[PDB]
């Protein structure tokens, strides 16, 4: 495929989310919307807030329709309360369509909006099963497909810079692409490998093996999907079930033991800094997650580098050091393949064929010695057994 | 200063 119009239509970074420009209402009100594959509600700030430079003003939209229904959405971190309605929505650097979609006008929120993020709403791209108040609230993408003939799939290339970006840089730089209704070959290298969406609620997948520098973590595979395993562009970190997280950290610490870091670093509580240009990437291991393939008894793996799991953060401390935060953390709600992981790959959410594709991203951060990878196939048995019920 | 997003509970 080739959709130059939508190439480079995203802005943002892993720590604050990636967003796309949208317009809502009549006349059009331009708003930046966070792209969230871990939720299913389309919502926008609709009242003043310290972190919003603009918000949706329903009284100024002639096409706004009040559904007279309240709505509440809680997330792993953050939540908001709002009022449901519908209005006309367009995506300036997306397909040239206009759709009437459900919209949650956010009236109250806690730790949802983020200072300096530059986004004012969220686009839940997952399935109706998890939409609030319930699955009768049709998600944005479902309405787009029903009302237009846009192919039922979208792809994401989230681009991490590999270094900290200040406010102006995040505004003036391209954070990636969201190709709606297609796949753009200029966004990846090598071939696409697909894993099946286990169930249409979150974008759920099954991990069947984990390696740290080629060494098998060797845990019962059900543990890797303990509870569930999802792909979520709205989550910064690679998050792992508590037992997997402990085993993974023990193994990464052992591979990097030539240098010692405070416990707080491994808990994502503090940063580690190295003098300008001397980050010892080579001492950190690559991490491979093997995913169930589309072919029976077949799997493939995606491998990420420390350039993906060590998130660049500025050192307000005045210096030219390169600093980072450990971007893998524990979860009590299953595995979350967050932005840190998606930054290494072009990810195709093929809803039509109920599968998620991965290819090496043409914008992933790496060094001259190692690159992220997507490789297959591997003969793996009894994989369905890795799923938790 | 490092922000972090962790977007639904079900």
């Amino acid at each position: 495929g080739s959709f130059v119009e939508m190439v480079d239509n995203l802005r943002g970074k892993s720590g604050q989310g990636y967003y796309v420009e949208m317009t809502v209402g009549s006349p059009p009100q331009t708003l930046n919307i966070l792209v969230d594959t871990g939720s299913s509600n389309f919502a926008v700030g609709a009242a003043p807030h310290p972190f919003l430079h603009r918000y949706y003003q329903r009284q100024l939209s002639s096409t706004y329709r009040d559904l007279r229904k309240g709505v509440y959405v809680p997330y792993t971190q953050g939540k908001w309360e709002g009022e449901l309605g519908t209005d006309l929505v367009s995506i300036p650097h997306g397909p040239n369509v206009t759709v009437r979609a459900n919209i949650a006008a956010i009236t109250e929120s806690d730790k949802f909006f983020i200072n300096g993020s530059n986004w004012e709403g969220i686009l839940g791209l997952a399935y109706a099963e998890i939409a609030r108040p319930d699955d009768s609230l049709e998600p944005f993408f479902d309405s787009l497909v029903k009302q237009t003939h846009v192919p039922n799939l979208f792809s994401l290339q989230l681009c991490g810079a590999g270094f900290p970006l200040n406010q102006s840089e995040v505004l003036a730089s391209v954070g990636g692409s969201m190709i709606i209704g297609g796949i753009d070959h200029s966004l990846y290298t090598g071939s696409l490998w697909y894993t099946p969406i286990r169930r249409e609620w979150y974008y759920e997948v099954i991990i069947v093996r984990v390696e740290i520098n080629g060494q098998d973590l060797k845990m019962d595979c059900k543990e890797y999907n303990y509870d569930k395993s999802i792909v979520d562009s709205g989550t910064t970190n690679l998050r792992l079930p508590k037992k997997v997280f402990e085993a993974a950290v023990k193994s990464i610490k052992a591979a990097s033991s030539t240098e010692k870091f405070p416990d707080g670093f491994w808990l994502g509580e503090q940063l580690v800094c190295w003098q300008a240009g001397t980050t010892p990437w080579n001492i950190f291991p690559v991490i491979s997650l093997y995913l169930m393939g589309e072919v029976t008894n077949q799997s493939f793996r995606i491998t990420i580098l420390p350039q993906q799991y060590l998130r660049p953060v500025e050192d307000v401390a005045t210096s030219q050091d390169d600093c980072y935060k450990f971007a893998i953390s524990q979860s009590s709600t299953g595995t979350v393949m967050g932005a840190v992981i998606m930054e290494g790959f072009y990810v195709v959410f093929d809803r039509a064929r109920k599968r998620i594709g991965f290819a090496v991203s043409a914008c992933h951060v790496h060094d001259e010695f190692r690159t992220a990878a997507v490789e297959g196939p591997f003969v793996t048995l009894d994989m369905e057994d890795c799923g938790y019920n | 200063w490092w922000s972090e997003v962790n977007x639904a509970e079900f």
